């Protein structure tokens, strides 16, 4: 019977650090997905004030 | 997710945006008061979609209407359903473009994009659950063509998590005679490639070999050409608008018809221009494309297929089968049942039975090619620049807009040749 | 007590939800606001009923039930609709902005924000049972709800209840009524990340329910209200055991004992009879011979596949109605004597027998005619593997090309757990056939 708890208990216990870890490395790889694109946004806005800068010259 | 944005810029955008707005206005029993009229509550259903609720049961469209020549002020508020949109949402400047990119995207473009910006967010902030935008807009032109796409990534980048969605037109010699507008169409796509989720091709070449060799026009309007757009852009938002399964939001049709991140450009087609076997069949001709691309000189990704009237549901199933395995050679196997069809009860005004192609096809690179040809054709020569130079611009926006599109051509053509 | 706890995930759970609730209503007596005059024990009791409805001091029986979808569209339909009443606001769960066909908006982005609010929903649910048994999880493979949000779940009711069991009833897709390309996608990923947290799982196919409707029903094209009112008899004839009692009633956990012999082989094929027409039934009621021939016909299975060209390693019959155990044994050896059934050589060929006296019932203006005898058969045959290799397959198609791949990475998830995913069920697909060969 101790085994049978000790057994049940660990599933619980994997089971509960395996979705922890699922939902932070997704969380991570989804900021990172919008951080990429919004800093290739800026560059953008980089390129425009570059851009609209150099006909004064 | 319920509610969609819409906008609206040049010459075009506007006047393309009128008609759409005019049509589902009527399907949806709107007078040009905001006022309901109609009887079937399918058209009060998801009308949160596209109409605001205002005080007083009335009606506003959730539109932003743009353009850098104070000129379609006067024209749409002239236009039927001239009243309904709300006056804070007209942003206009006082000179244009005239054609040129550059001046659209980079100087007096960028003056104005922060007045439509502001306006865009008011209308998002009271949004229960803003779904994404739709723009409408020229690429052969200045302002919609370069302060469209500017609008775009500007939008993306307060709304990085949302669906951006273009009507964009593209340019013929067919219908205009301006020379700088291969220029502008290529520098668009350039953008379209990078910061939108879908774009319907609704191609001016396409449209007008329909209305002078299908409907038999001599010296067809620019209302011809439109009363075409609108047929379809009523025809492509159906379900959007009417309580359905299939693809019922911007999102959910994205999933469905874009299986790689910059091959989201639709080829849309529209029949009649009646039985269920005719209407299939006619849906995907290459005449009743709005693309002047033929089928099948490509593969197919992904189709969506509305049908729209009183008619038999299991004969459609049969019939969409049917032209599925005869013309399975012009389906890639490596998407299992790519084909998705609804059906609407209601029909557009004017038809008993009504058909709406989506189609994603790898033939849609002879649309590109088109223009990279005639872009190449000044490019190769150095001509007109210092309409863009003189703007600022580089060499380096040219040439890498010229790189992105043929690569946007190449990547077609890799999953057009691809096997199981 | 042992209760039974139903949980509904996403438009099909919800929908199919409906369908059995009502079927169940009409079963026991109930009406739309929750009264059932039969009951003369008020607020309580521990009737066999009381396993899926508890009851309030005003004499209300309430579904033990909670309906959650990531769109209000579907459950607004039920706090509108005819049995509004029967169920308090607190177990219609909605969100705002749904999963979009995309098993990471389910099971991350989307789902991850109303999970909490769920689990403390079924909490309040299991509060109230003496003795919780298990969980009843209905939802579709496909929608990205169904699938993301439903792993999810289950990933957390394993943590919260430990191994209390969890059955599930799972919409396998069909293209007949199939809503995103991508449906394959999702049902590889949720079947993999919740093999490890169910302990058996009733498959439905949605093109063997279409087929049935069609061919049985005179039905020209069914709707998800012609196939949901057939699933939810096959749903009844399984919870009957649960929800009844009987002399000869068999409970629904001893099927279980028979029906998983290894905790991954957990999915029983299911096959309902008699599926018939008011026009064909009338003045020509089956036999108790009859609908039991008709379990072995493969047309009449919820799952498309030829147990001809498989193994069986359980064999459960569930009666319902006017059926007496003689009758059943005679059926059984006419079969044993003129079927193709062949056992694997590791487990007893003998078929199980339930039978619930209380009839089946017809929702009214419903397709099926009303039986007086009905029979739901539960086997174990490897060959519903078939259904996991037509699904795999087309996996591997898009997966190949990585098709729509990106719509996934966009939500945070990897590659990864595709290639994991995929080689959990390339196992599965291994662990049918293994079991199927003889021994030495
Ligand atoms: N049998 C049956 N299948 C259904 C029903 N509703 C949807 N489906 C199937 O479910 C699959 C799609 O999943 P849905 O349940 O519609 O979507 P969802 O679970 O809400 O997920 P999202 O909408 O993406 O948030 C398709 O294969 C449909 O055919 C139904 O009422 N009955
Ligand atoms: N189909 C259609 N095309 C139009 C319309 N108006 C302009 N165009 C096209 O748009 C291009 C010119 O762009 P324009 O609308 O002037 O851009 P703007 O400066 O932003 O207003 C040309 O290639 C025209 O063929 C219209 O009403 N219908
Ligand atoms: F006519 Be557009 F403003 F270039
Ligand atoms: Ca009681
Ligand atoms: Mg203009
Ligand atoms: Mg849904």
């Amino acid at each position: 019977i101790q085994k049978a708890i000790e057994e049940n208990n660990n599933f619980i216990k994997m089971a509960k650090e395996k979705l922890a870890q699922k939902m932070e490395s997704n969380k991570e790889n989804r900021e990172a997905h919008l951080a990429a694109m919004l800093e290739r946004l800026q560059e953008k806005d980089k390129h425009a004030e570059e851009v609209r800068k150099n006909k004064e010259l | 997710m319920r509610e969609i944005v819409h906008i609206q810029a040049g010459q075009c955008g506007n006047q393309i945006g009128a008609k759409f707005w005019e049509v589902i206005s009527d399907e949806h029993g709107i007078d040009p008061t905001g006022s309901y009229h109609g009887d079937s509550d399918l058209q009060l259903e998801r009308i949160n979609v596209y109409y605001n609720e205002a005080t007083g049961n009335k009606y506003v469209p959730r539109a932003i209407l743009v353009d850098l020549e104070p000129g379609t002020m006067d024209s749409v508020r002239s236009g039927p359903f001239g009243q309904i949109f709300r006056p804070d949402n007209f942003v206009f400047g006082q000179s244009g473009a005239g054609n040129n990119w550059a001046k659209g995207h980079y100087t007096e473009g960028a003056e104005l994009v922060d007045s439509v910006l502001d306006v865009v967010r008011k209308e998002s902030e009271s949004c229960d659950c803003l779904q994404g935008f739709q723009l409408t807009h020229s690429l052969g032109g200045g302002t919609g063509s370069g302060m469209g796409t500017l609008l775009i990534s500007k939008i993306r980048e307060e709304y990085p998590d949302r669906i951006m969605n273009t009507f964009s037109v593209m340019p013929s010699p067919k219908v205009s005679d301006t020379v700088v507008e291969p220029y502008n169409a290529t520098l668009s796509v350039h953008q379209l490639v990078e910061n939108t989720d879908e774009t319907y091709c609704i191609d001016n070449e396409a449209l007008y070999d329909i209305c002078f060799r299908t409907l038999k026009l001599t010296t067809p309007t620019y209302g011809d050409l439109n009363h075409l757009v609108s047929a379809t852009m009523s025809g492509v938002t159906t379900c959007l608008r009417f309580p359905g399964q299939l693809n019922a939001d911007l999102r959910k049709l994205a999933v469905n018809m874009v299986p790689f991140p910059r091959l989201h450009f639709f080829m849309p087609g529209f029949a009649p221009l009646l039985t269920v076997p005719e209407l299939t069949q006619q849906m995907f001709d290459s005449k009743n494309m709005m693309a002047a691309c033929d089928p099948r000189h490509g593969r197919y990704l992904t189709v969506a297929a509305i049908f729209r009237g009183r008619m038999s549901m299991k004969e459609v199933d049969e019939q969409m089968l049917n032209v599925q395995n005869k013309n399975s050679s012009y389906f890639v196997e490596w998407i299992p049942n790519n084909v998705k069809t609804a059906v609407c009860d209601i029909p557009p005004r004017g038809l008993k039975m009504s058909a709406t192609f989506i189609g994603n096809s790898t033939a849609i690179q002879e649309l590109f090619k088109r223009i990279s040809e005639q872009f190449t054709a000044m490019f190769r020569r150095k001509a007109f620049l210092h309409w863009y130079t003189g703007e600022g611009m580089d060499e380096m926006e040219f040439t890498e807009a010229e790189s992105n599109m043929n690569d946007l051509v190449s990547e077609y053509q890799q999953y057009q040749d691809a096997t199981a | 007590m042992r209760e039974c706890i139903s949980i509904h995930v996403g438009q099909a759970g919800v929908q199919i939800g409906n369908a059995c609730w009502e079927l169940y209503c009409l079963e026991h007596g109930i009406q739309p606001d929750g009264q059932m005059p039969s009951d003369k024990t008020i607020g309580g009791g521990d009737d066999s009923f009381n396993t899926f409805f508890s009851e309030t001091g005003a004499g209300k029986h309430v579904p033990r039930a909670v309906f959650v979808d990531l769109e209000p569209t579907v459950i607004d339909e039920v706090r509108t609709g005819t049995y509004r009443q029967l169920f308090h606001p607190e177990q219609l769960i909605t969100g705002k902005e749904d999963a979009a066909n995309n098993y990471a908006r389910g099971h991350y982005t989307i789902g991850k924000e109303i999970i909490d609010l769920v689990l403390d929903r079924i909490r309040k649910l299991a509060d109230q049972c003496t003795g919780l048994q298990g969980f009843l999880v209905f939802h579709s493979f496909g929608g990205g709800t169904g699938s993301g949000f439903t792993s999810l779940l289950m990933e957390r009711l394993s943590v919260d209840y430990g191994k209390k069991s969890k059955l599930e009833f799972s919409i396998y897709p069909a293209p007949q009524v199939s809503t995103a390309v991508v449906e394959p996608y999702n049902s590889i990923l949720t079947t993999h990340t919740t093999l490890e947290h169910s302990d058996c799982a009733f498959m439905v196919d949605n093109e063997a329910i279409y087929d049935i409707c069609r061919r049985n029903l005179d039905i020209e094209r069914p709707t998800y209200t012609n196939l949901n009112r057939l699933i939810s008899q096959i749903v009844s004839s399984i919870t009957a055991s649960l929800r009844f009692d009987g002399a000869l009633n068999v409970d629904l956990t001893e099927f279980q004992t028979n029906l998983v012999p290894y905790p991954r082989i957990h999915f029983p094929l299911a096959t309902y009879a008699p599926v018939i027409s008011a026009e064909k039934a009338y003045h020509e009621q089956l036999s108790v011979a009859e609908i039991t021939n008709a379990c072995f016909e493969p047309a009449n299975q919820m799952v498309k596949c030829d147990p001809r060209h498989g193994k069986y390693m359980a064999c459960c019959l569930l009666y319902r109605g006017d059926v007496v155990p003689k009758d059943v044994n005679a059926a059984i050896a006419t079969i044993k004597t003129k079927r193709s059934i062949q056992f694997v050589d590791w487990c007893p060929t003998g078929f199980k027998v339930g039978i619930n006296y209380q009839p089946p019932t017809v929702v009214p203006g419903g397709d099926l005619a009303k039986v007086q005898r009905a029979v739901c058969m539960l086997s174990n045959t490897t060959a519903i593997a078939e259904a996991w290799a037509r699904l795999d397959h087309k996996f591997d198609l898009m997966y190949a090309k990585r098709a729509f791949v990106h719509w996934y990475v966009g939500e945070g998830m990897e590659e990864g757990e595709f290639s994991e995913a995929r080689e959990d069920m390339a196992a599965l697909e291994k662990d049918y056939e293994e079991v199927g060969v003889d021994s030495v």
